[PDB]
RNA sequence: GGAUGCGAUCAUACCAGCACUAAGGCAUCGGAUCCCGUCAGAACUCCGAAGUUAAGCGUGCUUGGGCGAGAGUAGUACAAGGAUGGGUGACCUCUUGGGAAGUCCUCGUGUUGCAUUCCC
RNA sequence: GCAGGUGUCCUAAGAUGAGCUCAACGAGAACAGAAAUCUCGUGUGGAACAAAAGGGUAAAAGCUCGUUUGAUUCUGAUUUCCAGUACGAAUACGAACCGUGAAAGCGUGGCCUAUCGAUCCUUUAGACUUCGGAGUUUGAAGCUAGAGGUGUCAGAAAAGUUACCACAGGGAUUACUGGCUUGUGGCAGCCAAGCGUUCAUAGCGACGUUGCUUUUUGAUCCUUCGAUGUCGGCUCUUCCUAUCAUUGCGAAGCAGAAUUCACCAAGUGUUGGAUUGUUCACCCACCAAUAGGGAACGUGAGCUGGGUUUAGACCGUCGUGAGACAG
RNA sequence: GGCGCGGCUGCUUCGGUGAGCCGUGCCAUCGGGUGCUCCAAGUGGGCCAUUUUUGGUAAGCAGAACUGGCGAUGCG
RNA sequence: UAUAGGGGCGAAAGACUAAUCGAACCAUCUAGUAGCUGGUUCCCUCCGAAGUUUCCCUCAGGAUAGCUGGAGCCCCGA
RNA sequence: AGGAGUCUGACAUGCGUGCGAGUCGACGGGUUCUGAAACCUGGGAUGCGCAAGGAAGCUGACGAGCGGGAGGCCCUCACGGGCCGCACCGCUGGCCGACCCUGAUCUUCUGUGAAGGGUUCGAGUUGGAGCACGCCUGUCGGGACCCGAAAGAUGGUGAACUA
């Protein structure tokens, strides 16, 4: 059987979730909100991937820990950081490293596993609460 | 009318007793408490209201899994269809006969046994069944236990039984 | 005749050579194992010929992690025989040594292990310097891992339960 | 069907096949589900030399190629005792240490259709028909069944 | 139709007493008012006069047969529950009383 | 050889009938102020020995009707597999593997596990 | 398909523990028959358990008595639901929390075998979350859980006519011819109670019983819905036999004689009219007698066109009405 | 599968016990009829015979069960 | 020479409005939409059906298993 | 003679190939042939990934084997066992958020946060991934293999027929 509306099945994917079944994810509310404004977005990358690239990451300095191990400010070795609100340093697998990490957020567990000789750095919009007081400093960056 | 199973339809064995076993049952069987991996049937009796499986089950001989406050978990296999899986049921002890062909069998394993024992140390008959047995690696057995459940459902019945 | 010799017609037939291997330089690969393999005492080689052949739900993956952990040192750094290609994932400052064997592997990941130790070897010039192919490990897959079993179709898929 | 999963069990997978059993009542139970559609019984030590010398095939480990001159005194596996066809068919008809499972032939004859015919197919052994077990009358049949 | 005391005795699912303390039953219905709902979509959506899907208020509709209907209001804390599903109709209320026993009159 | 406590096998453990736990290894029995209780110590129950073996508990026997179990006696019904086997037909039938049943005889008016452990 | 139940009713018709054990029959009690009540004896599941059926159970699960609240909250392994599919339901836990109870324990709703409702919204519960410069009130939005409609019960908001019709299809399904069946119908055999003055069998013949036909009716749904022209009639050919007459027969309650029943037998005959569309049937005179039954109810590429059976219309009946009727 | 050694645990008297767990050693008539994953098909309307049925006088009836065939299978 | 499409005109039948009327004709939307009927064009090979079950405004369909088949991966089973 | 799986999107796949914890390139310019197009390059675009939960705050570890069973070695070699060892599956249990409970050190605005447990849900290891195009196959879609009805709607053209 064939007309491509008999043997098909049916037209558009309906009879579907309502009393036919399987499929899509179905039933919907539901939580709904916040709108398409005050939204995202949070950037966020795990230590493990700075410490991957610790040691080809030679545009970043070494300084008082020896010089694989490296302050590094994460907002600038994050992609997409401009259009983000913030950028978040997640806590996933090891350091093997004496970092220096400077970010706008930092997990609980994200600063102890690389507790491991570590400076961890909070940039001035990680608070946020800290004095945009008119006057000067500090920023954002840029880019594409 | 669409088929279902009237899961209290059909029940005389299974819940009627014979003349012989009427009346209230000896709570020896209300006390009774075993031991994992016994084989045990499962057939209740009608003269006790409460811990029974659903009726279909009866007659089936099933390992004890595991066991919860009093009734306990046994497991069995559904029979007939297609593709069929492992279920465990909820009883009772008051359902729940110990097998005496089991019983029976770990005696004559270790009659075997004994026997094996006494005929390689003086004495003569297989050959071939002491080389097997001395290579092995064992054990115990959850692989094996999914090897079980998969032939069993089965396969050829399936068609045969899923037209006629 | 019987119905069960008929059913014997049903077997298999897994057989093949894959529709295509475009690759000239695997498409000689894949033939030279049904030389060797009956012409040796290699087992191995005609492991990774069926695996070569057929699927890329098959074709591997390995990390330099995931021979890392899985090589160390207690078969004493053998020879590692990656049927599909080596990634580069992993920062440890990796293998204790090491003979590694593949189809292809990453640059990166050709950098690293050559300069921990061994050779990143290519299949052919282990055939040519392994051809009994033993002590080797074959490790190994995966497609066979956590993502995708039969994890399809959309949000999935699920432990299972219903999907 | 509960039959015909008999008739592939005992192997027996078309007409004219055979295969050759052992002594039991409880061998017979099975067989007595098959029983219309066999026709059983002993054949004597040379019938069952002018069978193995017939219809005997090859192993595993090839294909078939037979049981003819050559390949049983020199071939043909064997780990139990002598596999050699004289030797053998003594062994099997003898019933001793591993002779069971040297039957396990390679697997079934292939014989011919009977010389003659039957008397009808359709009857037993009682009324001058040919299903059923009988000593003498398969020893006739399989020298028909060349 | 029901003896059900007003005054009863019972566990609090509320997480400050955790247990158990004197309750009291009560029959329940308010409505809204105030318009964000399903009051709102109707009133914008209107759209030719249609209350259209306002109706389902409509089957001529009757078949008669509920669930106890209840919640019970803790007089010591105020925490304090509704109840779980088992089958009434109908159901009987005043400040009890009793369905007695024993008579002799 | 065994009465007294707690139980297993739960129609071989009954209905009925005839001897026996017993001069210091029981129940009937007596006091009921009493704990306890009832309407009322009758039951219930604190207390307890004068009687009793007469019982109940239970011990030797009685098969009588009951029945488990089995022995002969009813291979009869019934049914699985297979038949160019018969019969107008409902039906039968051979073969292959199976086979209750009523009567009579019989065994049986217990058996078993833990206790307190006793007259000889 | 047979048989019959549930859409309720219950804070005691639940829980537990101590304590008791029947229904019922005999015997006894002035009056009381319905007579309870009170007593004794026998009394094993026949009683009792709200409610179908069924099955269960005797220091109970049944009875009696006191007390009690667990018909508490939250969670669920798993069975049923369904072999993997939801709500429901069960069968247990653990966590929290109580009871009774000597306590061990029992208690996760109703002897058991288990006794119902998603989805938006609304309702409330508890705590907490949240609504875009700060700051502060108001509501909103929301998580988790329970109750309010869906008995078209795995969830629509919901009456008819069409004979003015139309369309896509179906012989998947009717009327209808055919085919199967043959209860119904027609006819027969057997048996022979019985009646015929007496006499079963001149004749008549019940009950019961076995058949045959396929020509009434019923049943079925195999055949056709890209089409099988309807009833009745007419004419025209042919046939069957269960024969109405005629030929030849047998019996008689065959004296003649009209006859009565039956045998063989299909060659030829079997009509003309009055009412009705009628088939059928009623009636009239006829006649030797005016037989029945098939051939696609023989017969519309023959006829006819009265009925049936379109569109118009009336009456009666029904319906608020359109409109409907085996009128 | 069975045993021993050693640790740890449980429920249920400051009470008795096994079972569980981990670790370590020891000792033991058939014959590929076959597992798992992805993606797809007509369906998602049958028939008959045999056996066992239930309704129906019955039916080339209706409606099940158990099976073999037709459908989709030639050839005699 | 008026009156034009649920409008006209009708001594009203659903009559009549250019051979078309229980709603004219034309062109367009438009390649409507059809759980319905029909048809859908080269060779061969390996295996080879289902006509069942739950749900479903459901029974001329969907849906989901059941019945199949390919393609990969591995080395028990009566 | 004409006459029916078309077109490409999405979502899911099969088969293949390049790089592989990012990959991925428009638009401009630069430049030949060519209306084409190509090549370099900034690199738009910021997917799917790289890790997750959930209303919302805001938080966020990767160690283990056990069994079967790939294979090497030791040996000792007719046999043969012992060890590790990882594929892969089954089986075990801890963790990371969410919920619920106990929370030290203590900070002492305020609350963060070691230890430990229950519970389901999703996540992480021995269950570590992709992207990209091509070629496939499906689904849904747009006329959606093709034909096939009566229709309903808009705006015009008809009273030369007929009322």
């Amino acid at each position: 059987m064939t007309t491509r509306f008999k043997k098909n099945r049916k037209k558009r994917g309906h009879v579907s979730a309502g009393h036919g079944r399987i499929g899509k994810h179905r039933k919907h509310p539901g939580g709904r909100g916040n709108a398409g404004g005050m939204h995202h977005h949070r950037i966020l990358f795990d230590k493990y991937h700075p410490g991957y690239f610790g040691k080809v990451g030679m545009r970043y300095f070494h300084r008082l820990s020896n010089r694989f191990h490296c302050p590094a400010v994460n907002v600038e070795r994050l992609w997409s950081m401009v259009p983000a609100e913030a950028g978040a340093g997640a806590g996933k697998a090891p350091v093997i490293d004496v970092t220096q990490f400077g970010y706008t957020k930092v997990l609980g567990k994200g600063m102890l596993p690389p507790e491991r000789p570590i400076v961890v750095k909070a940039k001035l919009i990680s608070k946020v609460a800290e004095k945009k007081i008119k006057a000067a400093g500090g920023a954002v960056l840029l880019t594409a | 009318m669409p088929a279902g199973h009237g899961l209290r339809s059909r029940t005389r064995d299974l819940f009627a007793r014979p003349f012989r076993k009427k009346g209230y049952i000896p709570l020896t069987t209300y006390l009774r408490t075993y031991k994992v991996g016994e084989h045990v049937d499962v057939k209740v009796n009608g003269a006790v209201h409460k811990g029974m499986p659903h009726k279909f089950y009866h007659g089936r001989t099933g390992r004890v899994w595991n066991v919860t406050k009093r009734a306990i978990g046994v497991e069995i296999n559904k029979q007939v269809g297609n593709r069929i899986i492992k279920k465990r049921i909820h009883v009772r002890v008051e359902h729940v006969q110990p097998s005496r062909c089991n019983e029976e069998f770990l005696q004559r394993k270790l009659n075997n046994d004994k026997l094996k024992a006494e005929a390689k140390a003086r004495g003569e008959v297989i050959s071939t069944k002491r080389q097997p047995a001395g290579p092995k690696p064992g054990f115990m057995v959850e692989g094996t236990t999914i090897e079980t459940v998969t032939p069993i459902p089965y396969d050829v019945v399936n068609d045969l039984k899923g037209g006629y | 005749m019987g119905i069960d010799l008929v059913a014997g017609g049903r077997n298999k037939r897994t057989k093949r050579v894959a529709p295509k291997s475009d690759d000239v330089y695997l498409k000689l690969l894949v033939k030279l194992y049904r030389f060797l393999v009956r012409r040796t005492k290699s087992k191995f080689n005609a492991v990774i010929l069926k695996r070569l052949f057929m699927s890329k739900t098959n074709r591997p993956p390995l990390s330099m992690r995931r021979l890392s952990n899985f090589m160390k040192g207690k078969e004493e750094k053998n020879i590692a025989v990656v049927v599909g290609t080596i990634t580069d994932d992993m920062r440890i400052q990796e293998v204790p040594a090491m003979k590694v064997t593949a189809l292809r592997f990453t640059e990166t990941a050709r950098a690293r292990i050559i300069n921990a130790g061994g050779e990143c070897l290519t299949f052919d010039q282990l055939a040519l310097r392994a051809p009994t192919g033993e002590n080797t490990i074959l490790l190994r897959g995966p497609k066979n891992a956590r993502e995708a079993v039969r994890h399809f179709g959309k949000a999935p898929g699920v432990p299972h339960s219903h999907t | 069907p509960k039959t015909k999963k008999i008739l592939q069990l005992l192997r027996l997978r078309q007409i004219f096949n055979g295969v050759f059993l052992k002594v039991n009542k409880a061998t017979i139970n099975m067989l007595r589900r098959v029983e219309p559609y066999v026709t059983y019984g002993y054949p004597n030590l040379k019938s069952v030399r002018e069978l193995i010398y017939k219809r005997g095939y090859g192993k595993l480990n090839k294909q078939r190629i037979p049981l003819a001159n050559n390949k049983v005194i020199e071939e043909g596996l064997g780990k139990h005792n002598i596999i050699c066809i004289e030797d053998l068919v003594h062994e099997i008809l003898t019933v001793g240490p591993h002779f069971k499972e040297a039957n396990n032939f390679l697997w079934p004859f292939k014989l011919k259709a009977p010389l003659g015919g039957l008397k009808k197919k359709r009857n037993h052994y009682v009324e001058g028909g040919d299903a059923g077990n009988r000593e003498n009358y398969i020893n006739q049949l399989v020298r028909r069944m060349n | 139709m029901v003896n059900v005391p007003k005054t009863k005795k019972t566990y609090c699912k509320n997480k400050e007493c955790r247990k158990h303390t004197l309750h009291k039953v009560t029959q329940y219905k308010k409505g809204k008012d105030s318009l964000s709902a399903q009051g709102k979509r109707r009133y914008d959506r209107k759209q030719s006069g249609y209350g259209g899907q306002t109706k389902p208020v409509f089957h001529k509709k009757a078949k008669t047969t509920k669930k106890i209907v209840l919640k019970l209001q803790c007089q010591s804390c105020k925490h304090y529950s509704q109840h779980p599903i088992k089958r009434c109709k109908h159901f009987e209320i005043g400040g009890d009383k009793k369905g007695k026993g024993t008579s002799l009159f």
